[PDB]
């Protein structure tokens, strides 16, 4: 039994959430803070941020899991895939300020449960790797001075 | 590791000091052997009262798959909201037990009020009741409880609580452990790949 | 006026409107992109498409474009026609065909026009499989960031940035679907107004760059109604903060000022209040030990020292509220009280406001500016004091063609048509000044003159409307001539409107403008007079009224004052800082009361930490005496507790509490207002300005954060998991949360913010008016301190003699920058690239004269001091003047009229 | 029909309103167009004793006061056609002859809150007009003691007002410890007639059973004022409002798609059952008809939860009134859920035009085991309820109650069936295409005591296992999520690929789906009764006013009259048979 046995836990349950990255290393957060206004309890903050190149990145990222329900909503509303709730629910703190989570204990080193998902790759906004009409469905832009008709 | 004394709950004394029994002036073999013995029989008969509020009960009844009277009992679970008419409650019922006690939080209702932030509920029973384990969730799986449980039995092996009420000092040093989200914190970075939240 | 039917039910209209804006006034919601009821109908997107039928029986009706189709009587559409629905989606999905995917990236997510569309057309489903066009971005400078690739190609920006701010930087390029909007070549906009085109533009091409640094989303923003504090025009604006930090200042429609356009210098220039240099906790100097005290302690210790004071005196500030002077006033006593402004600019101040309260000539509103038929600027750089009237007098000159558009029987609205009928025909416009100005483009005739000849050319027009004013001897037949266009031009005006300030720097000027106002009323005319200030609250200080900064400086300097409180002044752009800096290092006691980090502090013994407008409450009086009122946006003390930045007013009231009784009193605004009103009975509208705290809506406060406002349990989780308790108010009637009301019908004047359902991008001010593009429903805020007077001032015989050139001295002529002559906003970072690098201006002969070129570095001395500028050549200078660059730091506003000396090559 | 069921209607078709106009005449009354589905009614205050009376005495009568409670009208923008008024209270009544309801509405003015009481025409009014003064402040003149039911006695201010904050006030110290000595000085400051009670032949003793940890069954924690003769039960006041969490007033405060959470924490053993009216009402206002599939996989998730609740309810009246083992079966039903929603008791997985995900793969698997063992499983829990003699003599004859006693006090589900009334929401209204299942609703036989209620809910299993095998067989193949406009999230792999879908969901779950101004109803058949969300929006992305009418308040009301004169040890099994969450009660 528990501890000794562990515990079968879906692949879609809702526990410990975690910021997760996309296939090529980066962070797939862009800080839009889409899951923050989604959440019922207002327990996620963050602040945009952007690199030299033009990435969107959360320069903090909070979230209180002493007021965190476990409801999924906040990941339902990543258009980037980054913010998942995984399957963990071994999350006990002996001060209640530990529960407090910042980056440094959510943003893990790999894609998570979606495997290759990158917002950047669709978005039209050129980054470090990817200039104007690299994206997918995308046209390779046309100067307004060509001669072409 | 460093101690926090309660000489003598929002506001007391909380003095950071150092392990008393290591001090050498209060420094004995067989005084450290007796802390030790009290620690253990404590750690391993932690008898429990589990105040059933709202849906948390349902899933530690679940985990129980008693100490009837608060008396009897050395910890108290907070699983359900607080709210403001069963606040006067908990705290009665807490005033009714006899040291040593602990209180867990179970839920996050309990911890902070989760997402009853509601003119009827109190924001945490760590507001009026002193807690020594959160338990985060809504509601905590029966198995998180299990943990909490061996959470408190490692913080209560540590305590330096008086031997007896008419000699030595009479105050409670609970050790400052080391927060559970940074101990893991490695294991937990590490994570990479998960299974796709499409099967079963 | 008419009756139409719009899907049966039937509605009675203005028929001079088109059915686009009739609907949307009459609460219909019909999508639209192209249109803006400032910049007319134009008939581009095709969005706002209506079925009409001929009459009740036809059945089978045609698609027409709502915006350009009048709101005749006996007129029937439907807006719910399924062809009419069907139409409407199928544009948003053609403009989405080619949109990028970049909503979670793009700041306007949230206050999007076309994300407010697309939803309403209700488009969720995409169809195409094509490639999307691609553009690559321009540099548009440090205010505003380019993104073409979500254009939807509605032309707004254009339409605005040139047919109605008349810039010439932005434009349309390319053809087909390559159309492309941005300027002939990478640069900064050079619009003084180009900050509007983040409001104009529907999409996110043109966003702000001064927010993109700390952005944050329209939902998670607390905003207050406050008033624009960077020149005396007093626009209303929508401050808006996230963290404890101000992010991003947005317009606040008053339809009786601002309207719906703000100027670069308010929209960019308020990072000031952002610095982490400023005060945040009262300091005492003890010797070298500077010591943090608080509240209490502070007050207690101060009014012990002031207490055994022999005189306490107390200097003002025109960049103060009407009620922390007042607090002033009433603390030191107002035998004791000085604003901090020097002789001359107060002189010139008083005249200016004697001519609005007792000249018997109306004062117009900034939007009433805009219906005048002839205009004369004298002396006033407006464009670089007081931009927005500016934008009103290129509005006012556009009139000819709506004249002329009108005589053909034109709808208002079709613009087109309007500027087609006009071509280059315009109203009459002269504007005067020492050298070039921005309004020299549609002006008739610009009068380049030192600011003396300025004058006389105002006395000559005024004589020539009526014999019985001054006349002026000296004029050369060929100004005469020019002379005689600009009096038949005020003559032949029905509606003739003088404009000038104390910015000029010469009582004359103001004392001219005067004149010729009173001339053409004379002459039965609706003649309009508009004076420029210079700070938020000079005509405020104006009405209270003190002695100069002189004469508090001559107190101080014959011993007879020992104590001095300073008010949110640095002494240092009023007056000389070598007297300034002497006169302070003789006092006693020296305290200072500013919310930003000035000089004076270093040598004084106290420095209470105060509030800037943002986290303050007050009432400030604009150029043309209206007094309005701003309110707190956020608490400075709710993320870091120690913070102690109180309002100055609070401060003040509590220190003069603390002296007369050994206690703190803490009051109210509501409070610090009666008293105003009770003592001076000047500024008794201020009371009317703005509601009481006591002021509700069905039982509920107003609010400031938005009802969707995301991480109340974890914004301050950092500091303590355990949620702080919501700050409280007790000076405004707004509560510093979202448990308030907002609504678009609440019976009120002050708009924190506007938002309502299926309208969160700027386009929701029309729900907030009685008729889009008019007021908003309730009236809109602030009060005229003054009505016109029923009799005039007598003409001013004060003719001044023609400039002459002196060897030696050179007469210093005021050049102002909208980005660096204010104070305040030269602090704010993002404004040092805008703002122009140190120089002197020269007359291309004297240059010569002093054998000197572009860029030659000179040496001269004012006040015992030898200061270095590189040289610029300035043609337009008259000779025998040079020019600086007016309120850059070093260069103090009043050296206006002021003579260099020693002026030779440096080294 | 052809008109979608959402469509706004005025139902002057029904033959109420013709009754109404010929009795009272056509100026004694408006009628609102509503997406409620009931014909809506705004009567006039010194008519609602004389319109109320008419109804009751009609052929096929109304003669159940389903829900009365109050509204603030002070801030509603969209009112056109609605009666002046600063504040209203609703009357639903339902007709189960006619199976029609009428809501009738009174319109009142902030200067006099003030309306005849509706007690002495159905009891079951007292409660419901206490709950109404308490959030509200509206003052029923008549009734025999209108104290505070939902917040402390000492409480200021009215909750549910719109002037009044909803957010949670500092913690004061100060006012525990006064709470608290008041607690200890109850008994000595008891009065009787505070709880309406009155003393009689006099040495009676009034005591209060607290019901908390000293006997929990996962119903909750109160007290019940208990007047006693002995041990005979002379009178009973139920002391409710422990478990007020505020869950009305929430709705004002979340977006349609942000309060799906609270629902389902309103009856915790229900589920998805609790998520069902709401998701339902609100796609009512949206105009959104939901595919067949998402009806069948919200169907097939709630008799999960229905089968779940009941195992529970079943088991721990075996175990206390007799002498059957939930924890296993409940597990094996949870496993399924948690695959599929990724949670245990509180899903939240219903969402506005369909279910969060699609049903994940290897779901056929676990349905049909399970399928394959609770057959023999149940067939235990029948035998031990059917041969345990301890539990018939203990159980039969207690609390008895017959039909007048159940509509009088609103009593619905196994109670309301157990006194012969044919009447479950799932067959009598179908929703979720429940009537493209082949089940029987079990009916009881006139009388309603605590075995035939128990008996009952062990049939019901039955039927729930029937559906959840028609649900495996008959899967339909298709959208798990409508194809609307305003369905909410959108299909998330178009969100990650589409800009037009991107927008949508990016203002959806930022300010909120916007719903056009109206009212919707829902009333389901839940695991402990009749479970209803009548939502009303004034245009925006929150609701104007969430009233949720659940069972379990109705059935503590009845309490009182079905005890009378029985032992405490009847009140004990009673409570038992009562399948309720104070949770339900107090929301
Ligand atoms: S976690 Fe996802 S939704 Fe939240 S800010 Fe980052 S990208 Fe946006
Ligand atoms: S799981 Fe729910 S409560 Fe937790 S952060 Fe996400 S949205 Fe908020
Ligand atoms: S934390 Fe969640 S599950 Fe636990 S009692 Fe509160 S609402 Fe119920
Ligand atoms: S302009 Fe509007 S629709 Fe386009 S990407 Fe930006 S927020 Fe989205
Ligand atoms: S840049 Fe903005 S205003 Fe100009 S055409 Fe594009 S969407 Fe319209
Ligand atoms: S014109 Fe003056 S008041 Fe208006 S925005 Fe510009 S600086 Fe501010
Ligand atoms: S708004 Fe009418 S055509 Fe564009
Ligand atoms: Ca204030
Ligand atoms: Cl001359």
């Amino acid at each position: 039994m528990y501890p000794e046995e562990p515990v079968y836990l879906p692949p879609r349950y809702r526990g410990r959430i975690v910021l997760t990255r996309d296939p090529d290393g980066e962070e797939r957060c862009v800080a839009c803070n889409l899951c923050a206004v989604a959440c019922p309890v207002g327990c996620i903050s963050l602040q945009k941020a952007e690199t030299k190149d033009g990435r969107w990145y959360p320069e903090f990222f909070r979230i209180n899991f002493s007021r965190c329900i476990f409801c999924g909503l906040c990941e339902e509303a990543c258009p980037t895939t980054a913010i998942q709730l995984t399957p963990d629910f071994e999350m006990g703190e002996y001060k209640r300020q530990d529960l407090v989570y910042e980056k440094e204990d959510l943003l893990i080193s790999g894609p998570g449960k979606y495997p290759e998902y990158n917002f950047y790759r669709m978005a039209g906004m050129a980054i470090d790797g990817k200039d104007k009409g690299e994206a997918e469905n995308e046209a390779k832009p046309i100067d307004v001075k060509s001669l072409l008709p | 590791m460093d101690y926090t004394l309660t000489r003598i709950y929002p506001l007391q004394k909380q003095e950071i000091v150092t392990d008393p029994l290591e001090q050498e002036v209060n420094k004995n073999v067989f005084m450290g052997k007796l802390n030790d013995m009290v620690n253990w029989g404590r750690k391993n008969s932690i008898w429990p009262y589990n105040f059933g509020l709202s849906c948390c009960y349902v899933e530690m009844v679940t985990s129980f798959t008693l100490r009837a009277s608060p008396r009897q009992a050395d910890l108290m679970v907070v699983a359900g909201t607080c709210f403001t008419k069963m606040a006067p409650v908990i705290q009665r019922l807490y005033d009714q037990m006899l040291e040593p006690k602990w209180v867990i939080s179970m839920g996050a209702c309990a911890n902070s009020g989760g997402m009853y932030d509601i003119y009827s509920v109190v924001q945490g029973v760590d507001k009026f009741i002193p807690v020594d384990v959160y338990i985060p969730g809504c509601p905590p799986r029966p198995e998180a409880y299990m943990q909490a449980l061996m959470l408190l039995q490692e913080s209560i092996g540590k305590e330096r609580r008086p031997l007896s009420w008419v000699v030595g000092d009479q105050g409670v040093y609970r050790a400052n452990m080391q927060s559970e989200r940074e101990r893991k914190r490695g294991e937990r970075i590490a994570v990479t790949n998960l299974r796709t939240p499409d099967e079963i | 006026m008419a009756t139409i039917h719009v899907d049966g039910k039937e509605y009675e209209v203005n028929g001079a409107d088109n059915l686009l804006e009739a609907c949307l006034s009459l609460g219909l919601d019909i999508p639209y992109f192209c249109w803006h009821p400032a910049l007319g109908s134009v008939g581009a997107c095709r969005q706002c498409a209506v079925k009409q039928y001929q009459n009740a029986e036809d059945t089978r009706g045609r698609l027409v474009m709502s915006c350009m189709t009048p709101a005749s009587d006996g007129t029937f559409i439907s807006i719910d026609d399924e062809e009419a629905k069907q139409f409407r989606e199928s544009v948003v999905e053609w403009l989405m065909t080619n949109h990028p995917h970049d909503c979670p990236v793009c700041e306007e997510g949230g206050n999007c026009h076309l994300q407010d569309m697309t939803v309403m057309t209700g488009h969720s489903f995409r169809r195409y499989r094509f490639t999307k066009r691609t553009h690559r971005n321009q540099d548009l400078g440090p205010f505003i960031s380019h993104e073409m690739n979500r254009c939807i190609a509605c032309y707004r920006c254009v339409r605005y940035y040139k047919d109605y701010a008349d810039g010439t930087d932005l434009g349309v390029y390319g053809a087909h679907d390559n159309v492309y909007f941005g300027r002939p070549e990478d640069g900064t906009l050079e619009s003084e107004f180009s900050g509007n085109l983040v409001e104009i533009c529907p999409t996110g091409v043109f966003t702000d760059k001064t927010h993109s640094e700390r952005y944050n989303r329209k939902w998670d923003m607390q905003f207050a109604p406050s008033i624009c504090q960077q020149c005396s025009i007093g626009c209303n604006i929508s401050p808006g903060e996230r963290y404890g930090e101000l992010r991003r200042i947005e317009n606040r429609y008053n339809g009786t000022v601002n309207h719906y356009f703000l100027c670069d210098r308010g929209r960019f220039g308020y990072g000031y209040v952002n610095l982490k240099d400023r005060p945040r906790q009262p300091v005492q100097r003890r010797g070298d030990d500077f010591i943090t005290l608080n509240a209490e302690q502070a007050m207690q210790g101060a009014a012990d020292i002031l207490r055994q004071s022999k005189k306490v005196i107390g200097i003002g500030s025109p960049r103060a509220s009407v009620e922390s002077n007042f607090a002033l006033r009433e603390l030191v006593g107002e035998e004791n009280f000085y604003t901090g402004i020097a002789h001359g600019e107060q002189e010139r101040l008083q005249l200016a406001l004697k001519v609005l309260r007792e000249g018997g000539i109306y004062t117009p509103a900034l939007r009433e500016i805009e219906s005048y038929d002839a205009v004369l600027v004298l002396g006033e750089d407006v464009t670089q004091t007081g931009a927005r009237v500016a934008l009103a007098v290129r509005q006012a000159v556009k009139g000819k063609a709506r004249e002329m558009a009108a005589a053909q029987k034109v709808a208002d609205w079709q613009i087109a048509a309007i500027l087609n009928i006009g071509q280059r025909a315009k109203h009459p416009l002269f504007v005067t000044n020492v050298d070039d100005t921005r309004l020299d483009d549609i002006a008739a005739w610009t009068y380049r003159a030192p600011v003396e000849d300025q004058a006389r050319l105002g006395f000559a027009i005024a004589h020539a409307l009526d014999n019985s004013a001054p006349a002026v001897d000296g004029i050369e037949p060929e100004l005469q001539s020019k002379i005689d266009v600009i009096v038949q031009a005020l003559a032949g005006a029905k509606k003739p409107l003088i404009i000038s300030g104390t910015n000029a720097g010469s009582l004359e000027v103001i004392q001219a403008a005067a004149n010729v106002a009173k001339a053409l009323k004379g002459r039965g005319a609706d003649v309009g007079i508009t004076m420029i200030a210079r700070s938020v609250n000079s005509m405020g200080l104006g009405i209270m009224g003190g002695g100069s900064l002189e004469e508090a400086l001559t107190e101080l300097e014959t011993g007879r004052a020992d104590a001095v409180v300073v008010l949110e002044n640095d002494l240092h752009r009023h007056a000389s800082a070598i007297r300034v800096n002497a006169a302070l290092a003789k006092a006693p006691l020296v305290m200072v009361v500013d919310h930003q980090r000035t000089a004076i502090m270093e040598n004084a013994h106290l420095v209470l930490s105060a509030a800037s407008f943002a986290e303050s409450d007050g009432t400030v009086i604009n150029n043309e005496g209206r007094a309005q009122r701003f309110f707190q946006v956020y608490d400075p003390a709710y993320y870091d507790s120690k913070t102690v930045m109180l309002e100055s007013w609070r401060w003040l009231h509590s220190l003069h509490s603390t002296l007369l009784s050994r206690e703190v009193d803490w009051t109210q605004l509501d409070h610090v207002i009666d008293a105003v009103v009770a003592k001076i009975p000047e500024l008794a509208g201020i009371k009317d300005a703005a509601p009481d705290a006591t002021f509700r809506i069905r039982g509920q406060k107003l609010a400031r954060e938005p009802h969707r406002y995301s991480g109340r349990t974890a914004m301050r989780a950092n500091i303590s998991v355990h949620e702080p308790r919501q700050p409280q108010d007790i000076d405004t009637m707004f509560t510093f949360s979202m448990e308030g009301n907002n609504q678009p019908t609440a019976h009120r004047s002050q708009v924190p913010f506007a938002w309502a359902p299926g309208w969160n991008s700027p386009q929701a001010w029309n729900k907030f008016q009685d008729e889009v593009g008019g007021k908003l429903r309730f009236g809109d805020p602030g009060v005229r301190l003054f009505e016109t007077s029923e009799n005039g001032l007598d003409y001013f015989t004060s003719v001044p003699a023609r400039f002459q050139p002196q060897d030696g001295k050179w007469r210093i002529a005021p050049y102002y920058h909208l980005f660096g002559s204010d104070e305040l906003s030269q602090r704010a970072p993002v404004f040092q690239s805008r703002m122009p690098q140190p120089y002197i201006k020269l007359n291309p002969a004297d240059a010569a004269k002093l054998g000197v070129n572009a860029g030659t570095r000179v040496s001269f001395s004012y006040d015992g001091n030898t200061v270095t500028l590189p040289v610029e050549i300035a043609e337009g200078l008259t000779a025998g003047q040079v020019g600086l660059p007016m309120g850059m730091s070093g260069i103090a506003p009043v050296l206006a009229g002021a003579h260099l000396e020693d002026l030779k090559e440096a080294q | 029909a052809q008109e979608p069921a959402w469509q706004t209607r005025d139902h002057l078709d029904d033959p109420v309103i013709g009754e109404l106009r010929n009795r009272f005449g056509p100026d004694a009354f408006t009628v609102q167009a509503t997406r409620t589905g009931v014909p809506v009614v705004w009567i006039k205050r010194e008519q609602l004793l004389e319109v109320g009376d008419f109804l009751k005495k009609l052929p096929k009568p109304y003669v159940m006061l389903f829900d009365l409670h109050g509204m603030d009208e002070r801030l509603r923008t969209h009112r056109e056609g609605l009666p002046a008024a600063d504040f209203s209270v609703f009357y639903h009544l339902i007709s189960i002859d006619r199976n029609r309801d009428i809501m009738l509405k009174v319109a009142l003015a902030e200067n006099d809150l003030h309306v005849p009481t509706f007690t002495k025409l159905f009891p079951n009014a007292n409660w419901y007009e206490r709950e109404t003064w308490d959030l509200f402040g509206i003052t029923f003149d008549g009734h025999p003691n209108l104290r505070r039911i939902m917040m402390p006695q000492t409480w200021k201010g009215h909750p549910l007002r719109k002037d009044y904050p909803a957010r949670a006030t500092e913690f004061s110290p100060f006012e525990l410890t006064k709470a608290k000595q008041d607690l200890e000085m109850e008994a000595l400051t008891f009065k009787p007639e505070e709880w309406g009670m009155k003393r009689g032949t006099e040495n009676e003793d009034f005591m209060f059973l607290n019901l908390g940890p000293n006997h929990p069954s996962a119903h909750g924690a109160f007290r019940i004022v208990l007047q006693l003769d002995g041990e005979e039960i002379v009178d009973c006041v139920p002391d409710i409002g422990y478990h007020h969490r505020g869950a009305e007033k929430m709705g004002e405060r979340q977006s349609w798609h942000s309060y799906i959470p609270y629902t389902d924490r309103i009856e915790y053993l229900g589920g998805c059952v609790n998520e069902m009216p709401y998701v339902l009402a609100v796609e009512k206002l949206a105009g959104i008809t939901v595919p067949d599939r998402v009806n069948v996989i919200r169907v097939m998730l709630s008799e999960l939860f229905r089968i779940n609740s009941h195992l529970l309810y079943i088991s721990t009246f075996i175990q206390d009134v007799g002498a059957f083992f939930a924890f296993t079966d409940r597990q094996k039903i949870y496993d399924l859920v948690e695959a599929i929603t990724g949670f245990r008791m509180h899903p939240a997985w219903f969402r506005i035009g369909g279910v969060a995900h699609d049903l994940p793969r290897g779901w056929d698997r676990l349905l049909r085991e399970f399928l394959d063992w609770m057959p023999k499983r149940l067939a235990s829990y029948e035998k031990a309820a059917l041969q345990n003699t301890i539990l018939k003599g203990r159980s039969q004859g207690v609390a008895a109650y017959g039909a007048k006693e159940a509509l009088e006090w609103g009593t619905t589900g196994a109670g309301l069936r157990a006194t012969g009334i044919d009447f479950d929401v799932r067959k009598a209204r179908p929703y979720s295409g429940y009537e493209n299942f082949d089940f029987e609703i079990p009916v009881g036989g006139g009388v309603s005591d605590c075995y035939t209620r128990v008996m009952l809910k062990v049939e019901e299993l039955r039927q729930s296992l029937r559906i959840l095998e028609q649900c495996l067989n008959n899967m339909p193949e298709g959208p798990f999520k409508a194809d609307h406009p305003l369905t909410t999230p959108p299909p998330k792999e178009r969100t990650l690929q589409h800009i037009e879908t991107l927008i949508t969901h990016f203002l959806q779950v930022s300010w909120g789906p916007v719903m056009p101004a109206n009212e919707s109803f829902q009333m389901i058949e839940a695991t402990k009764g009749i479970n209803s969300y009548y939502l009303t929006s004034d245009g925006s992305t929150m609701s104007y006013r969430t009233r949720v009418r659940t069972p379990s308040f109705a059935h503590l009301q009845q309490i009182p009259a079905a005890i009378r004169g029985s032992l405490v040890s009847d009140l004990i099994v009673y409570l038992g048979s009562i399948d309720f969450v104070m949770s339900d009660v107090d929301r």
